[PDB]
RNA sequence: GCGAUGAUCACCCGGGUGGGUACAAAUGGCAGUCUGACAAGU
RNA sequence: GAGUCCCAUAACCUUUGUACCCCAGAGUGAGAAA
RNA sequence: GAGGAAACUCAAAGAGUGCUAU
């Protein structure tokens, strides 16, 4: 019902930031929603992490009709302010994107936290 | 038409032959006889790509 | 004198051809924009006017309904858009887009009847200021052959030859250079006389037609005292008709 | 390359109702049923014809994995002029689009969606074409919708999960003809991501046996998707023997 | 052990009998399958008992919904009361889905639901043959209903409004701009028209529609009354002194006088110019009313016209929402829509467009109080830059 | 009293050349206004 | 005898004039101010 | 030997399709 939906739990937003938080040391992280839509249509992003609690939430509500038409998995998380902190950057995140590497060095954790994610969806 | 415009002509002869256009292209291998049903058209750009590709 | 000033033809004619581009854009508009209300019409009825029509008499497929398109349409067409509009795949409009919509089709039937009026302009114009050739040749082909020229004079000075191939030149300049076959007809086409001919026949009124034409023009054009009454065309039409007959007769076939 | 004021030579292709514009390069191309715009960016080409000015659209095979199947060298596509096609998984007018294209307007395309988000927009193409139907619904339950679906020639399936086999037999049971037309886009990572891709494909392709579908083709998408294939089969009730 | 079968077509219901039973253990044998192909041994299976079409487009919707959810509408009700025998013994009913069984059974205890495959099969059958089992009774064409009552039930449930449609704001869009050559166009034409009957007045008011009015008023130069320059002096301001100067000008003026047939033309062609502006600036006005309505956020954030030749741009109001914030920036570029330090503005500006887009396009019923906000952002920044 | 709801990012001597988009004008160019005695019937 | 039927009511090129432009594009992605 | 043109012409067959073929 809710426009910002599925809405992870307090756990399964445990992982999710940890994938984001260690995503950025390795360079792997696009952070913001204009990144996430570039990387959308570039078709190179995993997964998308948005803030529920943004201001409006209508903001980046457009990003899962892009999301769900290339059939990338996406989920919204309850705060913004903790997810910079994840992220790395000094403002609040609204939105992030996980970039495509197979070479990337955490392939199993990403695909772990994707993995639940579609469950969830 | 069977006047077969000379433009016409030439331009299906450039592309029977268009291994040699560019030395740094090198396509696969076709015959490419002439079909007895063809048009010419233009391709137009959409309005987002005006500086890339037009 | 006021009623003899060619400048006018030049202008109508010009008009004229601007209204059936503007006319014929706004039809396509009130096609898609009631299209999206009820987009089966467009393939029932494909005059603009009469689509117009139907929107003034009816503006929703519920008056469909109880609304008779007698006037408008025949009976079979008019039970086909019934039928289409309760099995209509449009979505309902507000009054707001019906007032604008029907506003659209006032504004169409309002150009269709100018359009109309500035034809008959246009005729009483010519058979004031070329009587002959409008016996002769018609109105809707002598104004563009006289906007052509740009002059009653001009044309007046064309002969008959040039006349005959008046709107044909890129396909004749085109053609004697590259020693290449030449037009017949020009802009003399859509006379009427030229229809009624048959095959090959066709350039030959052609020729005559044009021949004539020279004759009734430079009658109409210089004429100090010329009577607006097409004498000299009626008598030329007649020629041609008889011209046409013993043509159109001969069979080629073996009886 | 396939720049603007550029112009190709279209011409038809094997499969009826698809052609290419030849030119510096070469393009799979699709004539429009709505002229005047394109749907989701594409290019389109313009040809004036006696002068009427018709237009195409030109495919993208990295978007559509149709489009792709189509120049990996499909044998049979039955989807063509005047027929009657069921797509699942109608999540915009990407590929509905050409698909709409290539039926015509005798054709028709029944467009099958679960999400209201998409499927806003596949109602908004869905009207420009005619010939377009969009049933926005479930289609692991098609008794909701067999109300609005009659028979379909062929049944074509881009929708993305595991239990996709399920999915195509009552589909294909309820609306398909006898001898009809099945072509399935099958993602190995979606149904199981621990087992190789290639092992899910033989997998699926038993499934459709035992559905009384005897599979005609498989092709791998390569190079414009990885891990996909599109399946080709024919309904055959009386008997895959 | 079917009796009979009930089939719902988008024009109504149909029910019909087994006269005959196909054989279930060799169901899936060759031979009976062709059957059901064949119309000639099918025909001998069933026949049609009765048909009740819907009484109009709405009741055919209700049903559509009622049978995706598996109830029995009040139409279905009475269809099958009419038909079905009472009955120590059930009478067997064919349907094609089991979630509709249970509420059969609930209205009518005396009745069994079969949905085997079985039953799947004379369903297929059914379905199959379509018009041509009807047996000459009017059942319309089906395939043009699905298309209308498929296209119904699709908006239903995802509750399409035409208060999110943008179309009308793309249309009058190029209306407004295509009335705005044609007035210029005829109005020129007017010019020339009524400029060779008095060619000097052409000079005197240079504005279009103004000329046409005082053509409209002054057919005749010669005609020049004192309260005739009262009256066309009423006609815009005497602050320019037109009004003296059109006296002065039509008593002496080179211009030759045209035939009264010749007049009539210039007024009636001047009266189709009028309208056109006067319908001109009542689409207008109707162009920033649905603007506010449709996308309030950019009506306010940069003005109603603006705002609408960017959604013609993009294509949809929902294109531009998905487009990113530089895309929509390239996006007005080719008519400086946005337009150094100049374009740190226009790229500033972009966003602010791109955001509201978001805000108004996925908004149920879109509100103003971001938009003006979000312009207040930006004229903090146009004065700090 | 900032910021991922997004910061940052051709030539020559203040001046002149080079290039690009849109509209208007040219009585500027292409660009030169088909042929000419026969035809049809017995 | 002879292609109206590809708008000489026109297309294209040149000159002049008027008004604007000299950013990336599948744009970059954390600095800026001091 | 290879061909071409004409049809309310005359034949010899093949395939598919339609119409209550009850």
């Amino acid at each position: 019902n809710p426009k910002a939906f599925p809405l992870a739990d307090a756990a399964l937003t445990q992982q999710i930031l940890d994938v984001v938080q260690q995503a950025a040391n390795l360079r792997q992280l696009k952070k913001g929603a204009n990144e996430a839509t570039k990387t959308l249509n570039r078709g190179i992003s995993e997964f998308i992490i948005m803030a529920a609690d943004c201001e409006p939430i209508e903001i980046l509500l457009h990003l899962p009709l892009l999301c769900e038409d290339k059939n990338v998995p996406y989920v919204f998380v309850p705060s913004r302010v903790a997810l910079g902190r994840a992220c790395g950057v000094s403002r609040p995140v609204i939105a992030a994107s996980i970039t495509t590497n197979d070479a990337s060095a955490i392939k199993t954790q990403i695909y772990a936290v994707k993995d639940k994610i579609e469950t969830l969806l | 038409d069977d006047n077969m415009r000379r433009e016409v002509q030439r331009d299906l002869l450039l592309i029977k032959h268009r291994a040699a256009l560019d030395p740094k292209r090198h396509y696969k291998k076709q015959r490419w006889e002439v079909p007895e049903r063809f048009a010419i058209g233009t391709i137009i750009e959409d309005k987002s790509e005006f500086y890339s590709s037009r | 004198s006021a009623d003899k000033v060619d400048v006018m033809i030049i202008q109508a004619i010009a008009l004229l051809d601007d209204l059936d581009k503007e006319l014929n854009t706004y039809a396509m508009r009130c096609k898609e924009w009631y299209g999206w209300h009820f987009p089966e019409l467009a393939k029932i009825v494909t005059d603009s006017v009469a689509y117009a029509r139907i929107i003034l008499t009816m503006g929703i497929r519920s008056k469909a309904s109880e609304t008779d398109l007698s006037e408008i349409l025949p009976e079979e067409i008019e039970e086909r858009v019934k039928t289409a509009a309760e099995v209509s795949m449009g979505t309902e409009i507000t009054q707001t887009d019906l007032d604008n919509i029907n506003a659209l089709a006032e504004q169409i039937v309002e150009f269709a009847a100018y359009r109309e009026q500035l034809s008959n302009y246009l005729s009483a114009r010519m058979k004031a200021i070329a009587p002959n050739l409008t016996q002769l040749v018609g109105e809707l082909v002598g104004a563009r052959l006289i906007a052509h020229s740009g002059s009653l004079i001009s044309l007046a000075k064309s002969p008959a030859s040039t006349i005959q191939i008046l709107g044909a030149e890129k396909a004749l300049f085109r053609a004697l250079k590259t020693k290449h076959d030449t037009p017949k007809y020009g802009l003399l086409y859509h006379a009427s006389l030229v229809g009624q001919a048959t095959g090959k026949n066709k350039g030959k009124i052609a020729r005559v037609l044009a021949a004539k034409a020279a004759v009734s023009l430079r009658y109409d054009a210089l004429a100090e005292d010329r009577d607006d009454s097409g004498d000299i065309g009626l008598e030329s039409r007649a020629k041609v008709e008889n011209r046409l007959s013993q043509l159109e007769g001969r069979d080629l076939r073996t009886t | 390359g396939a720049r603007g004021g550029a112009k190709v030579v279209i011409e038809p292709h094997r499969h009826a109702g698809v052609y290419i514009a030849r030119g510096k390069e070469d393009l799979l191309v699709t004539k429009n049923m709505a002229p005047g715009e394109s749907v989701y960016g594409e290019k389109r080409i313009s040809v004036e014809e006696p002068p009427t000015k018709v237009e195409y659209r030109v495919w993208n095979p990295f978007r559509s994995k149709l489009a792709a199947g189509i120049m990996g060298g499909l044998d049979e596509l039955f989807i063509a002029p005047g027929k009657k096609v069921l797509y699942l998984g109608a999540a915009s007018g990407t590929s509905v689009s050409h698909v709409s294209d290539v039926v015509g307007p005798e054709g028709v395309v029944y467009a099958v969606e679960f999400s209201h988000r998409p499927g806003r927009e596949l109602i908004s193409m869905a009207k420009k074409r005619p010939n377009i139907i969009p049933i926005i619904e479930d289609a692991r339950h098609p008794q909701k919708y067999r109300m609005l679906i009659g028979m379909v020639d062929c049944v074509f399936a881009d929708v993305a999960q595991p239990d996709q086999a399920r999915i195509i037999a009552l589909n294909s049971h309820m609306f398909l003809k006898d001898q009809g037309g099945v072509v399935i886009s099958i993602k190995a990572n979606c149904i199981d991501s621990t087992v190789d891709a290639e092992t899910v494909f033989a997998r699926e392709v038993q499934k459709l046996r035992e559905e009384r579908i005897k599979p005609l083709e498989q092709l791998t998408l390569e190079p414009y998707e990885r891990d996909h294939c599109i399946v080709v089969g024919r309904y055959m009730r009386s008997g895959l023997k | 052990p079917i009796e009979y079968l009930l089939f719902e077509e988008p024009t109504g219901y149909a029910v019909f009998k087994v006269k005959l039973q196909q054989d279930d253990i060799g169901s899936r044998l060759k031979e009976v399958q062709e059957q059901i192909n064949d119309f000639g041994a099918f025909t001998k299976l069933i026949e049609l008992v009765s048909f009740a079409p819907f009484k109009g487009a709405a009741e055919a919707l209700e049903n559509a919904n009622d049978i995706s959810e598996g109830l029995v509408s009040e139409s279905l009700k009475a269809i099958l009361d009419l038909n079905l025998p009472k009955a120590k013994k059930n009478i067997t009913l064919a349907i094609s889905d089991k979630n509709l069984g249970p509420s059969i059974k609930e209205e009518f205890p005396y009745v069994d639901c079969i949905s085997n495959e079985l039953a799947q099969d004379l369903i297929r059958g059914v379905r199959l043959h379509g018009e041509k089992l009807f047996k000459g009774l009017q059942s319309g064409d089906l395939e043009r209903a699905q298309l209308g009552l498929g296209h119904a039930y699709s908006r239903a449930k995802v509750k399409f409004s035409v208060q999110k449609n943008d179309n009308h704001i793309i249309q009058a869009i190029a209306l407004l701009d295509q009335l705005d050559k044609d007035i210029n166009t005829f109005a020129m034409r007017v010019k020339e028209w009524y400029g060779w009957h008095f060619p000097e007045l052409a000079k005197l008011v240079p504005d279009n529609y103004t000329f046409a009015k005082l053509v409209l008023f002054i057919k005749d130069k010669a005609s020049l009354n004192d309260d005739s320059l009262h009256d066309l002096a009423a006609l815009l301001n005497e602050d320019s002194g037109i009004a003296q100067r059109v006296i002065d000008n039509a008593r002496i003026s080179m211009g030759q006088d045209i035939s009264e047939t010749d007049m009539e033309n210039v007024c009636v062609f001047a009266q189709r110019v009028a309208s056109l502006a006067d319908y001109r600036r009542q689409l207008y006005d109707y162009l920033c009313e649905k603007m506010h309505t449709v996308a309030p956020n950019l009506s306010e954030l940069i003005g109603e016209v603006i705002g609408a030749r960017l959604i013609s741009h993009a294509g949809s109001l929902t294109n531009l929402s998905k487009q990113a914030a530089s895309t929509v920036q390239i996006l007005g570029a080719e008519k400086a829509l946005f337009r150094k330090n100049k374009g740190r503005i226009s790229r500033y500006l972009a966003n602010k467009c791109s955001m509201a887009s978001r805000i108004d396009n996925y908004s149920e019923e879109p509100s103003n109080v971001f938009g003006s906000v979000l312009k207040k952002q930006v004229e903090q920044r146009l004065e700090f830059y």
